[PDB]
This record gives structure tokens, sequence and C-alpha cells, in this order.
């Protein structure tokens, strides 16, 4: 009810003591949680979404709770607290939580060492949902140390952590991209080359997008060289996704940069690769159009 | 005791590609040692 | 007693530069990719400043 | 402690040789009879600071003649690198029990000389000087770090603990 | 404790160093002590830890805990927070200006000499005592005056052989103030020692009006709140791979007992029921009453120790009015107590029910003037200790005023904390306070539950102990609702906690 109510109406008239007992019953509900439900999550998200700026004085309380939960023994509650962070992430800042949003930044940089995929994925989600509000160049762990830490995670062979990791690296390569070195981007290219075999298609589309972003940050030529050598692989669904990626690189950085190399590669006498070239031109003419 | 300065271990896809290539050289060797004029490798491999 | 500065931290340099140590769990050094000013870099730069 | 000092005494008595042989070099006369050596009478503390300065210079000349610019030996005789050293320097700059045993013996004498310098500069005391000297000699183990280069030192170190206990 | 891909040779063999690394981090104040045989001392790189050897496993753990200049960042946050406290309370303390010395970027981890942290500028003049410990009360702000104060923060990392931080703070103060290298821009200040390995704190220095309670509170809040410290504690937990099991962060709120169960003593005194009269009527219609014996209650809950100083009505003869002269007795009695105490049970802060009785014992306790005395903002049901069968009849039929000692923690200190035994106790005491009858039936549920004759409470198991915790607390809530017209499902977690615990 309360969630439906304040979500439709707004929280203008909710006075002091009322809002207090509300925030507190909220904390209780969320700890007391004993089911895997978005019920209490969405309740929390909405309630602080409407408290807007009313929530300043309880951020020690709210976080301290969430952090003690983040310390727990059983995975489930840990994961829950990571979720709840990913909800309230925006208001965490918007109340100017220097100590506190700084907290969540560095402390999650700590938990990046987990080995329960179910918690590691949620941690990556919460870090992404912090970086969305606070941009790159005032992140509490500078992405100059974040992304180097992230690259050895791309090898985690699990759908949820892989989804969220490639999401975070795609954000960074899109916008950050210059607090990192060319060599870092090259290693990360070589790791992306084998996300193209995940069993989930969201991962593979995210991978192709980030190949695009890396072609924008670094020049196209080295990434294109690393894509042709992948075309030489067999098994079709990672050949086809590298051929999408070639199309994407060519679309962003103009097609004259890549067309000669594609055409020239049409001469290596192998089948899978001549067909890779032809399929890539297919996608390319679709993407560029007029 | 391993050594420092090394990459990883080749992944099954690369191991497969090079198993293939080695097999092909095995074939070229045998058709060499058996001197076949009835052979071709076509422009598609 | 007579104190020193314990000078070289133990930073598996294969890991730190290339994110990958061939030894894995047994690398007797510290898996760490953190660039950060050292125990003498700062001293020297400040005093030269 | 009593018993282990007894043991040392007995062994010394048991293993005693007559001096068995003689040839009779005199190092310092052979030195003085040469045209490069002069002589004097000086103050102890003065020759002490002298000896320490000379040792420091010798060892630094050794390093810098070996062209090891990235290492520097400071004044309490600790050796400290001023860079991060690559492999080739990590290796070229290794030293052995000779170099390090001198280093640490010089460090012992420098600590002694400098307690005496504190006293004669006037900061401390006769009683504070005597107690400090007693310290230095009992706790050579944790001031210098010579045992790591001649681990047969722990003969001595156990002897000085046993004395300390008795006294 | 902490309930494919293809690997190269040296991955498929060679040990795993991580469990060795965490065994060493856990056992580390022993593996790294200071009283050693031969071993040459050395400072860890960017910090103030000493090693007396070369134990690479331990050095790696410790280094990776203190990465990114965490040691100095801790020093800088602690100094900022102290500043801010002074920023605020300038007014009451007469502080005209507050001076934070622009920092030498190496003051935190140079250990034999010190700049200073906070320069305090009065408005007019402070008259200042001699130095004592931050846990000692009687302070004579008379000796000197000044407008210049310095404040020092020194961080250590103690170990098993040496982690007393009172004597650390004393020695560092005496030395660093009578040395010839530390540049103190005043002849007066204070030194505040933090022990990061044991999360301890204290201070020694020259004080002035307000400083003792001001610092005491600011320190106890920093040690709990600061964000640097939090990152420290959190790298430590994760390098150990330790997890908690309790949800809700048991009852550690900035309330006193997270300060109180500490290895430093704190006593709890009840003198509300030392005077009691028992009433029965005459054949005359007048209900005449006879005075009966009483008892001062002294408690150490980090021990489960009661001194029961039973008062006799031998003193009801010719003392004019009961209450204030009773204040006077309690005063001189606790004074004699400290006199007769040996040097490892000497009390450090003593909190009484009677905030009105602090003054007489305040004055009387100057033969032992180290005593932080207070009145407790959380009254604990030692008045419900009149209810039990052993203690009561003891007092009632005693003839000579006397001392007794009980260990209310019957066998508990084997398989619970002083924390948990104190909490459970509070449950039991308040249960006698509120009902005594549902109390009997809850704490002796089984027909043949027994007590060993040296027990205050029966011999249970953990199962029924957790069950009866919930039961007694159910009772406390039920009875609050019954005597205040309330829904007990209505209360919030804070409300139920604080009604269970004390006042609000
Ligand atoms: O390890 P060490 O260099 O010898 O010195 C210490 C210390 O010496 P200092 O007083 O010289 O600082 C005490 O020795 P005493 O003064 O008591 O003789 C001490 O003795 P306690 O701790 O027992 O008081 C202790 O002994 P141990 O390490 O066996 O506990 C030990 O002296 P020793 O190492 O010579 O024993
Ligand atoms: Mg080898
Ligand atoms: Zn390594």
């Amino acid at each position: 009810t309360i969630e439906k109510i304040m979500g439709n109406l707004g929280a203008a008239d909710i006075d002091h003591k009322l809002e207090e007992q509300l925030i507190d019953g909220i904390l209780y509900a969320f700890q007391e949680q004993t089911t895997e439900d978005s019920v209490m999550l969405n309740g929390f998200g909405t309630v602080v979404n409407a408290l807007g700026k009313r929530v300043k004085p309880y951020l020690p309380q709210i976080c301290g709770t969430v952090l003690w939960r983040l310390n727990n023994k059983s995975a489930k509650v840990r994961q829950q607290a990571a979720d709840l962070i990913s909800r309230t992430a925006v208001v965490m800042k918007t109340c100017q939580e220097e100590k506190l949003m700084g907290h969540l930044g560095v402390v999650l940089y700590e938990y990046l060492g987990e080995e329960y995929p179910e918690v590691l994925g949620s941690i990556l989600g919460a870090l992404k949902a912090i970086v969305n509000v606070i941009g790159m160049h005032k992140m509490t762990p500078p992405i100059k140390d974040l992304l180097p830490r992230l690259t050895p995670i791309l090898k985690n062979r699990h759908e949820k952590v892989q989804e969220n990791c490639i999401d975070l690296v795609g954000r960074i390569a899109d916008r950050g991209a210059e607090y990192v070195s060319a060599r870092e981007w090259m290693r990360i290219c070589f790791e992306l080359l084998e996300l193209l075999k995940a069993h989930k298609k969201a991962i593979r589309r995210a991978t192709v997008n980030t190949f695009g972003y890396i072609a924008k940050a670094i020049g196209p030529h080295d990434v294109l060289a690393t894509l042709l050598n992948n075309l030489k692989v067999q098994e079709r669904q990672n050949r086809v996704c590298t051929t999408v990626a070639i199309a994407i690189v060519a679309e962003t950085c103009s097609p004259f940069t890549v067309l000669p190399a594609l055409m020239n590669e049409y001469r290596v006498p192998e089948l899978n690769v001549q067909n890779g070239v032809l399929k890539s031109l297919s996608f390319l003419f679709e993407y560029i159009g007029e | 005791g391993g050594k420092t300065g090394s990459g990883g271990v080749a992944s099954s896809s690369e191991s497969n590609r090079d198993r293939r290539e080695r097999l092909r050289q095995l074939a070229l060797e045998t058709i060499d040692i058996n001197k076949d004029p009835y052979f071709m490798k076509n422009h598609l491999g | 007693a007579t104190v020193r500065w314990d000078y070289q931290p133990d930073i598996c340099k294969d890991y730190k530069e290339t994110g990958f140590c061939g030894f894995g769990d047994s690398c007797k050094f510290l898996h760490d990719r953190s660039d950060y000013k050292h125990g003498w870099q700062i001293e020297r730069e400040l005093d030269e400043g | 402690s009593y018993q282990k000092l007894l043991k040392y005494y007995v062994l010394n008595a048991l293993k005693h040789r007559p001096p068995k042989a003689q040839k009779k070099r005199y190092l310092f006369r052979s030195f003085k009879a040469t045209k490069f050596f002069q002589s004097t009478k000086l103050d102890w503390v003065e020759v002490g600071l002298q000896v320490c300065r000379q040792g420091y210079n010798m060892l630094n000349l050794l390093i810098h003649r070996k062209n090891l610019n990235y290492l520097h030996l400071d004044y309490n005789f600790n050796l400290k690198p001023v860079k991060t050293l690559t492999t080739k320097e990590r290796k070229k700059s290794r030293f052995g029990n000779a170099f390090h045993l001198c280093r640490e013996v010089l460090r012992l004498t420098k600590l002694v000389v400098d307690s005496h310098v504190q006293y004669r500069l006037g900061n401390v005391d006769a009683f504070q000087l005597a107690d400090g000297l007693q310290y230095i000699f009992a706790h050579v183990g944790q001031l210098t770090g010579m045992y790591r280069y001649k681990y047969k030192l722990m003969r001595q170190i156990r002897m000085c603990k046993d004395l300390k206990h008795l006294i | 404790w902490e309930k494919w891909k293809k690997l190269t040779n040296a991955q498929r063999s060679g040990l795993n160093q991580i469990p060795n690394r965490r065994f060493t981090l856990w056992w580390s104040p022993t593996i790294n002590r200071a009283n050693v045989y031969v071993g040459f001392q050395v400072q860890l790189d960017l910090t103030g830890i000493f090693m007396h050897g070369k134990i690479p496993t331990l050095k790696i753990s410790l280094i990776q805990i203190f990465r990114a200049h965490l040691w100095q960042k801790i020093h800088e946050s602690i100094v900022m927070d102290l500043c801010q406290v002074f920023d605020q309370e300038l007014d009451a303390l007469e502080i005209e200006t507050v001076q934070k010395e622009t920092i030498h970027p190496r003051k935190s981890y140079k250990m034999n000499s010190s700049c200073a942290d906070i320069l305090l500028f009065a408005s007019y003049k402070w008259n200042v005592s001699r130095p004592s410990l931050l846990a000692d009360s009687k302070d004579v702000m008379d000796s000197t005056t000044t407008q210049k104060y310095w404040i020092d923060i020194q961080l250590r990392w103690g170990d098993y052989d040496s982690h007393d931080i009172e004597r650390y703070a004393r020695a560092k103060f005496l030395d660093y103030t009578t040395d010839n290298m530390s540049i103190y821009p005043s002849p007066t200040g204070v030194l505040i020692a933090i022990d990061l390995a044991y999360n301890l704190h204290s201070a020694y220095g020259n004080w002035f009006p307000g400083s003792k309670p001001l610092i005491q509170q600011a320190m106890a809040k920093i040690m709990k709140a600061n964000p640097a410290l939090y990152v420290l504690r959190e790298r430590i937990r994760k390098g150990l791979q330790l997890y908690s099991s309790e949800p809700t962060e048991p009852y550690l709120s900035s309330q006193n007992y997270g300060e109180l169960f500490s290895n430093q003593i704190i006593w709890f005194v009840d003198d509300t029921n030392v005077y009691r009269v028992t009433i029965h009527k005459t054949f005359e219609g007048n209900l005449t009453t006879k005075p009966i014996n009483g008892a001062i209650f002294i408690f150490n809950p980090r021990t489960g120790q009661l001194f029961l100083k039973i008062i006799h009505t031998s003193v009801w003869a010719g003392q004019k009015r009961l209450g204030q002269l009773a204040k006077w007795k309690t005063a001189e009695e606790v004074a004699a107590l400290i006199r007769s105490l040996p040097v490892e049970e000497q009390p450090k802060q003593i909190i009484v029910t009677r905030k009105g009785m602090l003054d007489p014992l305040e004055v009387h306790l100057l033969d032992f003037p180290n005593i932080v005395i207070k009145g407790s903002e959380l009254q604990l049901p030692f008045q419900a200790c009149l209810k039990v069968e052993k203690f009561g009849d003891l007092i009632l039929k005693a003839t000579e005023p006397q001392m007794v000692l009980f260990n209310l923690y019957d066998d508990w200190l084997k398989t619970i904390s002083s924390y948990t035994a104190f909490s459970r106790l509070i449950l039991i005491l308040r249960a006698l306070h509120v009902n005594n009858d549902r109390a009997k039936v809850i704490l002796k549920p089984d027909k043949t539950t027994i007590t060993e004759p040296h027990h205050i409470w029966p011999t249970l198991t953990d199962e029924e102990w957790i069950k009866v915790e919930v039961q007694l607390k159910d009772l406390i809530l039920a009875d609050y609702g019954k005597k205040n017209n309330v829904n007990v499902a209505s209360l919030t977690q804070s409300e139920i906690r604080d009604i269970i615990l004390g006042m609000e």
C-alpha cells in the first residue's frame, strides 16, 4: 500500500515524527526480510525516492544498518544489502554524503574480492549504480584503480557476474576511457574475445557495444586486427558475433578505415573467414545506410 | 615450479585450431612421402 | 633499538602489470595492481621541491 | 646461567694447547718503519669519530666504484636504495658476508663512540653513560644484526645473557 | 570462519598461501611480539608497525592491510574530527580560535618525536592542572594559565607483550614534553594515544575546565564512528575472512556499555533500598513499621561480581534524618572499599542510581581521586535483587553490618560473553522487577530444573536459554503494554530495545 500511495501522490505533508517512524519501520522490514522478493526493495526505493531531501539526518543510520548486513555470514543477506545500496545510490549522494558515499565507494572496492557469484554480481551492480550518479572524475576509488581491478574479473564464467561486469566496463570505456592506458585497453580486448561465448545474449550484445567504445577511445586498427584473427576460430556464434563487432567498429570510426583491411582479408583461402568477411559487410551496409 | 614472464594456458578453442593445423601438416607430410599427383587444396581450404 | 625502512614491498610484477600471475594462489608475493606513490618516491619529490 | 658459564670454563680448560710454534711478525712496527705513517697522541673520542668517518668513506668508495649509484649507505651504516631496482640491479647490487660483517661491526663501534660523544658533549652523565654501555653490550643482538652474517655469534650472545643474569 | 578453466603446472601444485596468510594475521599479536631473543628491529614501510625479524607471511598481510597511505589517512581523519568538535564548542569552552597545524606529511609515522596537531587559542586565559590520565577525575585547574594549548594524536599498533595504553600515553607524554627535539609551541597540552590493533584509546596531559568530559565524549564517538577506522576494521575482517552471524548489530548503540564491559573497571551502585521498613498494624488502628536491614549493591558486569554491603539498623539510633546521612554512609563506605581494594580490582568509573548522592561520595573519594563517578542514565534492576531468596534472607536476618560477594554469572563465562551474560542478567533482573511470578515460572519451566547450591540461577541449556530470552523479553513488553495501554506489535526495534533496556 504505502509504496503505491506515496508513489502516486508524493510525500509533501508527511511531517517529522511520522517520517521518523516510517523510516524506522522501513529499516525493520528490510532486515526482518525472510523471502527473496522485490517487495521490500521497491518499498525502500520508493520511500526514499519520495523523501527526496527529507532523508539527510538518517544516512548514518541507514547505511550503518546496510553495512552490518553486508558483513553477514549467509550470502542472501549480503546480496540483499548490495541491492539496497544499488537502490538508494542516487539519494546517497544527493544529500552530499562525503564520508558516507565515499564509504560505500571504497568499501565496495573492498568486497570486489568475493567468490559467491550471487554477491559479486550485486556488488558490480551497486558500483555501477554509484558511478552513474557520481561521474568518473570524482569517483572515490579513482577508476584509474577500479578498472585495472575489474579486468581479472571478466574471467568469471558466470552469467550474472559477467553481465554486470561487462556493463560496468562498457560504461567506463564509453565515458572514462582516458584514465586508462592503451595497453590496458588491449588486454581487455583480448578478454572480451571470449565473452562471445556466453550462453546469454545480453552479455554478447554488451560485448559488441564495448568493442565499439574501445575503437572510439583507442584507434580502430589494432582492435580490427584482433577481430580478424578471431574470425579464424570455428564454431559460429563467436564468429558471427565478431562479425557484428567489425560492423560496429566500422560504423563508429568511418568505414574507409576498415574497408581495405576487410577486403584484403577476403583473400585468405579459408571458408569461415571469407564468409566472415561477407557477413560483416552485410551488417555494415545495414548499419550505415544512406 | 613454473616460471615468471609467461602467459596462461591456451584455451580449448586455440588448442582446437592448432590441433587442426598440426593435423593438416601431418596430412601434407604423408601425401609428400607418398608423392600424390591426384591431390588439390582448393581456394576454400 | 636500531630501526630501518623495510624497502621493497612484494608486488608480483607479472600480476601488477598484466593482471595475471602464472603461479596463481601460490605466488609468494602480493597480487596487487594498485599504482601508488611509494615510501621513497614522495620523500624524494618533496625534498627536491 | 650458572651452569652454562661453568661449561664454557671447563671446555676452555680442556682444549688448551701450548703455543706450539712461533714466528713473530709485528704488524704495527712494520707499518711505522715506513715513510707513510706518522704518529701522535690524541683524545680517544677524537680517534673514535675519526675511525667511524674513515670506515664510512671506505664502504662508500666501494659501492660507488662498483658504480652502484642507486644505493646509498647512510650514517648509522644502514644500506638503503634510492630507487626501485630492476632485476639486473637487484642482482648486480648484492653483497656478501664480508661487506655486511664489516658494516655491522662498524655499526657496533659507532654506537659505542657516539654514546661517548653524547657524554663528552655533556648531554648525559657518567652513570647514564655506564648504563648505556652495559645495554649496548648485552643487547648486541637487537641493535646490529650481525648474527645474520656470522651465525656463530650466538656463542657470544648467549654468553652475554648469562653474564647479565649473574650480575 | 568461511564455511572449467585450465591451470599451468605451478597452479596445479605449490601450496595455497592464503590460508597461511590468514592464520598469521589472526595469531599476529603473538607471532609479532616485542619481547624477543635476538632480532633486529625494523619499521614497516609507510606506517608505525615494527617487525623484529623477517616473517614474510606476516609482513605481506600487514602491508596489504595498510595500503594507499591508510595510516596517515587515519591520522588526518582523527585530527579533523577533533577539530570539528572544537569548531562547535568554542562557545562554552572560551575557545576564540582553533589552529590545526598544516601537516608534516610524515608526522604520523615518525615515532621518536612529534610536532603537534591542534593549537588551541583561548579567549582570555585558562588555568591548568597537573597532568593525569583521561580516566582520572580530581583535577585542580589551578597551576598555570595560558592562551596556548597543544593537542597530540599518536597511533600505535600494539601486541600481546605490550598493549597497555595508559602507560604508553604517560611515557610518550613525559618523554616527548621533556625532550629536546619535539617542538611544542606551548608548555601545556594533551596527548591522545590510539592503539589500532586493539582499538584502545586514552590520553595524558595538562587539562583545563571542560576538557575531561569534552574529550572523553569526542574520543568515544570517534572510535565508533570515524570512516577511516571503518575502512581499517574492514580490511582486517576481510583479510581474516571473518563473518558475523548475528543480524541487527547486537545492542552496541553509542550507549555506554560498548564502553563499559571493557578491561577497565566500571561499577554499578544501588543504594535506593538500603533503608526499608516493614509495616503491620497494631490493635490500635495505626500501621506501625519496623526498620529492617539493607544492602549496598556494587556490580561489575564484565565479571558478574556483586559486592553486597549489607547495612544494619545499628545506625538508626541517633542520626537525625535517614536519607542524607545514608548518603554520607554510602560515601565513606565506598571510600573504605577502594582503600581495602588491591591494585588489580581498583575501580576506574563508578555509576550510582542516586544522581543526588554523587556529591557526598564525590568529596569522600579524594583519598582515591582517580575515580570517574557518575549517575547512570540507565537504571538497572538491582532493586529487583531484593526479590531473590538467598540475598534477601541473608540481609534480613544478618545482625552485624557486613560484606558478601556473589558471582551472579553462575557458569556462564564458559560459553557466553560478559556482554551476553550482562544482557541476559538485565533480562532476569528486570523480570523480577516487573513480575517476579511469571519470572519464577519462566526461568524454572521444566518440573525438575535444578540449581547448584552456589548458583543464583538454574543449570540450563543454550536452547531453552534462547527461548527464555525471548520469553522474558516478551514479558517485559507485555507488561509495559499492560500498564500503559499499548500494542506490543506496534513498537519499533528501537522502542522494544529501549523499553527492554531502560529509560526513554
Ligand atoms: O633478551 P634480553 O636482551 O637479554 O633482555 C630482557 C630484559 O633485559 P634488560 O633489563 O637488560 O632490558 C630482562 O632481563 P633481566 O633484566 O630481568 O635480567 C628480562 O627479564 P624478565 O622479563 O624475566 O624480567 C628478560 O628475560 P626473559 O627474556 O627470559 O623473560 C630479558 O633478559 P634475558 O633475555 O637476559 O632473559
Ligand atoms: Mg626455472
Ligand atoms: Zn603473482
